[PDB]
């Protein structure tokens, strides 16, 4: 299954980078050991090359990752940014993306990749539940996030 | 260079086993899915079967007519991906294909679990299920005559009849006779033996003067003919 | 659970779309692939919009309902070859599936009549309790034959096998076709026909039991 713990949520300052973002949300699976050491580091590589913006309305949104055999559990890490950050465009679009908020994917399991993409889509889309993320603190999107994930796995 | 390459098809009689390999190189195998795929003679291309990845925990799924008869498995510490067949049947006969299988999914439009596609394949072992036994051919004559001469040439031939397994070689006059000869693929006929025929057509002008010996070469049965064909009186 | 058109034919130089229907293409994309006879397959599309590079870039894949297609923009005559799609057999499904695979002809040679030659049973054969009529067809252009028996003038189908059609050392096709029947059958009409039809000319062949083998 997925593991989605209560420090894989985390709200981020002001005045941080895509690097800034991906190492914050990238420490506590390294820390858990659910992906290898240098895995923040991969997840910059991989965006550099096929970013991952979704210019959705009304929150942008990003759903960084790398490749699955840098993943030792199936894990995700969930990042609400104070100011709106740019990530490039994922469908090759110059304009970039304003994303306030960001699901960091570290996943092995193809069946798995899909199933949260697949939620992903359906979770960006539900206007309501996206401004429920932009006010609720770390222990209410645990909570709500944690329920939604388990209904994946099964 | 990718290189996939298959081994261990053959003969095996209706109810038997066989297991077949693909040795893999050039590519990050120990990540990569790997799919078996089957071409049944005169046919199309079958899915048997396909063996994910170390994050899926190696899961296999098959075929719905080979579900229960046949196991994917891999060696990655060796780069083999091995296929093995229970109670074979004789539609299980055909050429089967390795194949290294990529994932493709679309965010805004796809739909669990995306599409597998196959990226780099082998050139095939073949497997042929059959009762049948070895046995040489009988070997006939065609004999050219008025019906078979258009003007300028003729054409004569030899019926190589009732043979297993494959395959025969036909040459005529020891291998002198090269230009004109045309042996036609074989026939499989329902009773499991093969037929072909080797014509060459010659001269119009030689069929007094010239003559003709097609040589019939039989490797798995150990057989050889060597076989006259003249004009009929 | 895929289905394509057995056969299509184009111009060399032409613009060609070969379809592939199913159920689950509503929810999946289709890949598509390549195969000449005793030669490997070779994916040429997959996906919304993925051509492997190396792939030439005539060869476009498109998606519309319950179809996918592969357009080949400019037919060569190296496109001559049996194309094959392949996706999920059903939607949400971990098993894949292919269509049963379109055989493309592209025109770039002229159309040859196919040379026919019959040969009767041999009086070798006839010893033997057995009889067969050969029927050797050759030089054809494209590659297609039916043929059909014909005893006198009555048409058999017992005892009737026919090769595929393989390509020649010089591009053209050939193909055999053998009627087995017993020396009683043989000697009892006056003549036995292999007729050869190909594109939609007719040329038979007659043999008799008035002997001459």
């Amino acid at each position: 299954g997925i593991h989605f713990r209560r420090h894989y949520v985390r709200h981020l300052p002001k005045e941080v980078s895509q690097n800034d973002i991906i190492k914050a949300l990238a420490s506590p699976l390294i820390n858990d050991g659910m992906v290898v050491s240098d895995f923040a580091d991969h997840v910059i590589t991989r965006e550099q090359n096929f970013p991952t913006g979704l210019p959705v309305e009304p929150v942008g949104v990003a759903i960084p990752h790398t490749d699955s055999k840098y993943v030792r559990q199936n894990a995700i890490s969930v990042g609400i940014l104070a100011e709106p950050v740019n990530f490039e465009d994922a469908g090759g679009e110059p304009d970039p993306v304003p994303v306030r908020v960001v699901f960091m994917l570290a996943l092995g399991n193809w069946f798995d990749i899909t199933n949260v993409l697949w939620w992903i889509k359906a979770v960006i889309q539900d206007e309501d539940f996206m401004q429920q993320l932009l006010v609720m603190n770390d222990d209410e999107i645990y909570q709500s996030i944690y329920t939604r994930i388990s209904e994946l796995e099964h | 260079e990718v290189q996939l390459v298959e081994s261990g098809g053959g003969l095996v009689k209706p109810g038997g086993s066989l297991r077949l390999s693909c040795s893999a190189s050039g590519f990050d195998f120990d990540n990569a899915w790997m799919t078996w795929v089957r071409q049944p003679p005169g046919k199309g291309l079958e899915w048997v079967g396909r063996i994910t990845g170390p994050g899926e925990g190696w899961s296999v799924d098959y075929a719905a007519p080979v579900e229960g008869r046949f196991t994917i498995s891999r060696l990655n510490s060796i780069n083999f991906l091995y296929l093995e067949m229970n109670n074979l049947r004789m539609e299980d006969s055909g050429l089967y294909f390795c194949a290294r299988t990529g994932k493709y999914y679309d965010f805004w439009s796809g739909y669990p679990p995306g599409e597998e596609y196959f990226q780099d394949w082998g050139r095939g072992t073949l497997v042929t299920v059959s009762s049948a036994s070895t046995k040489g051919p009988s070997v006939f004559p065609l004999a050219p005559s008025s019906k078979s001469t258009s003007g300028g040439t003729a054409a004569l031939g030899c019926l190589v009849k009732d043979y297993f397994p494959e395959p025969v070689t036909v040459s005529w006059n020891s291998g002198a006779l090269t230009s004109g000869v045309h042996t036609f693929p074989a026939v499989l006929q329902s009773s499991g033996l093969y037929s072909l025929s080797s014509v060459v057509t010659v001269p119009s002008s030689s069929l007094g003067t010239q003559t003709y010996i097609c040589n019939v070469n039989h490797k798995p049965s150990n057989t050889k003919v060597d076989k006259r064909v003249e004009p009929k009186s | 659970e895929l289905t394509q058109e057995t056969g299509v034919s184009v111009a060399l130089g032409d613009t060609v779309t070969i379809t592939c229907e199913g159920d689950s293409l509503e929810s999946h994309y289709a890949s598509w692939y390549q195969k000449k006879p005793g030669q490997a397959p070779i994916l040429l599309f997959y996906g919304k919009n993925n051509r492997p590079s190396g792939v030439p870039d005539r060869f476009s894949g498109s998606a519309s309902g319950n179809e996918a297609s592969l357009t080949i923009s400019g037919a060569q005559a190296e496109d001559d070859a049996e194309y094959y799609c392949s996706s999920r057999d059903k939607s949400g499904s971990r098993l894949s599936v292919f269509g049963g695979g379109t055989k493309l002809t592209v025109l770039s040679q002229p159309k040859a009549a196919p040379s026919v030659t019959l040969f009767p049973p041999s009086s070798e054969e006839l010893q033997a309790n057995k009889a067969t009529l050969v029927c050797l067809i050759s030089d054809f252009y494209p590659g297609a034959v039916t043929v059909a028996w014909k005893a006198d003038s009555s048409p058999v189908k017992a005892g009737v096998e026919t090769t595929t059609p393989s390509k020649q050392s010089n591009n053209k096709y050939a193909a055999s076709s053998y009627l087995s029947l017993t020396p009683e059958q043989w000697k009892s009409h006056r003549s036995y026909s292999c007729q050869v039809t190909h594109e939609g000319s007719t040329v038979e062949k007659t043999v008799a039991p008035t002997e001459c083998s």
